[PDB]
DNA sequence: GCGGCCTCGGCACCGGGATTCTCGA
DNA sequence: TCGAGAATCCCGGTGCCGAGGCCGC
């Protein structure tokens, strides 16, 4: 139960038993309780570089001032090798009531020039909560956006004080295509941005990239062509949406896009890269986009 | 020598890399600093009517340089920059034998 | 740097002006004067560097620093 | 030795890298041979950018030649500031019997300062016979802005006149207008060729670029064919477009289905050439993608037909 | 020609210009 | 119906961290 449950989970995950996760179309997530409108709205249109964060040992959402000081005195000491660190519980970035409340880590520089704005969130991540003990407050997702240098310093501090480890979360093109499909399946209005899929062909000498940017309403009507079962999108439906893209690109330019790999799928819901600098959160679906992102972080942790 | 001591101390006082061509000109700045000082101590000690230059002969001069004030006296200025074994000579400690 | 030359300041005070009677630790006061003068030099030269936004102190900033501080440090 | 001139020279002298300091400072002629030895070019960046600008303080540098410094900087760094291609078109008649570089310099500056009264237009007749106009813009309400100039590489008697696509303001229809009225043309048309490599745009718009026994490969009859068809569409030494070769598709999926394809490679026409042999592409590789130089176009706006 | 030093530069995130399209002369 | 104001699509013009160069042991 305290570990052996996780061993059985690892067994289930490694078994790879008929995975196709028929996923519910990201439902309009009415902003739960507090969710500081200024804070969350500041947190939306920021390009979060995802990481996978192992559960934090001996963490508490009461000693935020002590960790703030302990990390502020560490960051400016890494400059010895002007900065304020504000740990801020977000109070609403959680899928179920039992999830740990998401909390921020902002490198505030004089004025509120937030240099780094870290973000640990655990939403709909009850595949990790029910397997880890009480001492660990598990937040699988870590969100950077500040320079990679400051991330590779706060990550070291977190490893030193909490025994949590940051693997840079890399969304594979399979998961990328999945999220590119469930985000054009959403029920949104006033599409903010075009549905762009930045492909990148695997040529050895050259590195040609393709931006198969579709009109966002035109991709919704193309998704409805391959959408038959409502409520949940299947792997076959996602693959048929992606293959309709393939058969509209190889039709035009005679180059098989399916022979290439997704690197970035911009959508009116949320942009999503591969190499880590992934989640822009244009719309307020972020509890669903973050649900997928946390479910993907479990895959890397577990 | 001592000018090289001050240009090296300039490095740990400016907290920022400079040029050597800047340092021989700050050397002329120190040379003229003495060319104003040692005859400013001259004229200030002559103003007190004393041949020698007592510590209060220089406290007035540093009052002229605006570094001694009613808030910042002479001795407090010794705290902030001079090392302990050197300010032991300048500011009077107490052993019932104040220096 | 954590030093203050006893010999050098006395040799300078004797070379430049041959007729004084600087007290037992008066040269230490002269060192304090030069320490604070070079403090003013460093800080106002940092100001001069930010004036032209030069990330290295150069000749054209030191010469401007001199005519302000050296004149200011005159008694 | 002036406002927005001395510091402008400073900002264009830290732009140029250390290796080609002599190369650009020799060509702009303010530093004669005697002046080169005074400054030690090999020491430091802030040292040279301070001593050289002093060497113009004594030389009383003016914006007319400060802009020429920027021109010469870009002549070796033309692979930045992505370039639009303008195509002039005379009607029926004889060619421009009078493109006097003096007259063209007059007929361009006069027309440009007719409306944009405060501009610092600085020409540099290059040795490849192509006047390298640089335009610092600014309306009558403001001073000419040298922060973001619009270099225009007008080939001297050519209908094609490259243009640094800086901001595409209200001056762009005046940039084309002054260009087509200085050189004795009538219609200025943006070719919609937009590439970062001017040395490749020059090639495209002028058509100047092409002038084991055990391993039994079962699909050898197909590899030979795909290699053949990639040699009659991409003949030899393709030029690097390196540009977002857009294809703003408006076609129905087989009412329309809008798309905004953007092929993006450090070297595009070579990346496409190694596509079909790499298995990514079919052998006849969609003339939309092969005829980028053949049509002298990469910013496509295709429809259905 | 290497050791800790430093300097350009691709990638990328944040700041105004002209096109949409709503409202006043 | 039309003219100025605001917002926001399209791409800069900027910020900023790895790569290459370079000078003692």
């Amino acid at each position: 139960t305290p570990l052996q449950k996780r061993l059985e989970s690892v067994r289930k995950q490694s078994s790879f038993i008929l995975t196709p996760p028929r996923r519910k179309i990201p439902q309009c997530s009415q902003l739960q309780e507090d969710v500081d409108p200024q804070k969350v709205a500041f947190l939306l249109h920021k390009q979060w570089t995802l990481y996978s964060l192992t559960p934090l040992y001996k963490f508490s959402y009461s000693n935020l001032k002590e960790y703030s000081r302990l990390l502020n005195a560490f960051i400016v000491a890494e400059k010895q090798k002007n900065i304020k660190v504000i740990f801020s519980t977000l109070l609403g970035m959680k899928g179920t009531q039992r999830d740990p409340e998401a909390f921020l880590v902002q490198i505030v520089s004089r004025e509120g020039k937030v240099l780094w704005t870290g973000w640990f969130c655990c939403v709909f991540g009850d595949s990790l909560l029910e397997t880890v003990s009480e001492d660990f407050t598990c937040l699988p997702l870590f969100l950077a956006n500040g320079a990679e240098s400051n991330t590779a310093i706060i990550g070291t501090w977190f490893q030193k004080t909490f025994d949590c480890y940051f693997s840079p979360l890399a969304i594979n093109a399979f998961n990328l295509s999945w999220m590119a499909a469930m985000w054009t399946a959403c029920k949104m209005d006033h599409y903010v941005a075009t549905t762009e899929f930045l492909w990148s062909v695997p040529c050895s000498p050259q590195s040609l990239d393709i931006s198969f940017a579709i009109h966002p309403e035109d991709a919704k009507a193309l998704w409805d062509s391959v959408h038959k079962t409502p409520g949940e999108v299947t792997q076959e439906e996602v693959d048929l949406f992606m293959d309709c893209l393939y058969s509209h690109f190889h039709r035009h330019f005679k180059i098989h896009l399916s022979a290439t790999r997704l690197v970035r799928v911009s959508t009116s819901v949320a942009s999503a890269h591969t190499d880590g600098k992934i989640k822009i959160l244009c719309h307020k679906y972020l509890i669903g986009v973050l649900a997928y992102l946390t479910e993907l972080a479990i895959f890397q942790i577990e | 020598a001592g000018l090289s001591h001050y240009v090296k101390l300039f490095s740990f006082y400016a907290k920022m890399p400079m040029e050597r061509k800047a340092l021989e000109m700050v050397e002329k700045c120190l040379d003229k600093y003495f060319q104003h000082l040692c005859d400013d101590l001259e004229v200030f000690a002559a103003h007190a009517g004393r041949k020698t230059v007592k510590p209060e002969d220089l406290e007035l001069l540093m009052r002229r340089q605006g570094l001694v004030t009613d808030q910042v006296s002479l001795h407090v200025l010794v705290e902030r920059h001079l090392p302990l074994e050197y300010r032991q000579l300048l500011i009077p400690c107490a052993y019932s034998g104040n220096s | 740097k954590r030093k203050a030359p006893r010999g050098f300041l006395k040799r300078v005070f004797k070379r430049k002006k041959p007729q004084l009677r600087l007290e037992k630790s008066g040269d230490l006061l002269v060192h304090l004067n030069c320490l604070l003068f070079v403090h003013r030099l460093a800080e106002e030269s940092r100001t001069n560097a930010c004036a032209s936004k030069c990330r290295v102190i150069n000749k054209e900033h030191v010469l401007a620093a001199a005519k302000v501080i050296l004149k200011k440090s005159r008694g | 030795m002036d406002e927005t001139v001395a510091e402008f020279i400073k900002r264009t002298i830290l732009k140029i890298p250390m290796n080609e300091l002599t190369t650009i400072l020799k060509a702009w002629d303010f530093l004669s041979e005697n002046q080169l030895q005074t400054v030690n070019f090999r020491q430091r960046k802030e040292s040279v950018v301070q001593h050289l600008i002093h060497l113009c303080e004594e030389k009383r540098a003016s914006i007319s030649d400060a802009a020429l410094l920027d021109i010469i900087y870009m002549q070796f760094h033309q692979h930045q500031k992505v370039w639009e291609v303008f195509q002039m078109s005379k009607g029926p008649g004889e060619d421009v019997d009078l493109f006097d570089m003096k007259q063209f310099k007059n007929s361009f500056k006069k027309i440009l300062q007719r409306a944009l009264k405060n501009v610092t237009v600085s020409f540099r007749e290059t040795e490849e016979n192509a006047v390298w106009i640089r335009i610092a813009w600014g309306t009558q309400y403001t001073k000419p802005n040298q922060y973001k100039p619009t270099y225009v590489v007008y080939y001297s008697q050519t209908p094609y006149a490259f243009t640094s696509s800086s901001m595409l303001r209200r001056n762009t229809p005046l940039l084309g207008q002054a260009l087509t009225i200085a050189s004795k043309h009538h219609q200025i048309v943006k070719m919609d060729l937009r590439s970062r490599y001017l040395d490749s745009l020059k090639a495209i718009v002028f058509k100047q670029y092409n002038q084991d026994s055990r391993i039994i490969h079962e699909n050898i009859v197909e590899k030979e064919r795909v290699q053949r068809i990639t040699q009659e569409t991409f003949g030899d030494y393709p030029q690097p477009q390196l540009e977002f070769a857009q294809y703003k598709l408006e076609t129905k999926f087989k009412e329309p289905l809008r798309c905004l394809i953007k092929f993006s490679s450090p070297h595009l026409l070579e990346a496409l050439k190694s596509l079909a042999p790499a298995g990514i592409a079919d052998a006849p590789l969609s003339p939309l993608l092969t005829c980028i130089p053949n049509k002298r176009m990469n910013y496509f706006k295709i429809r259905d037909k």
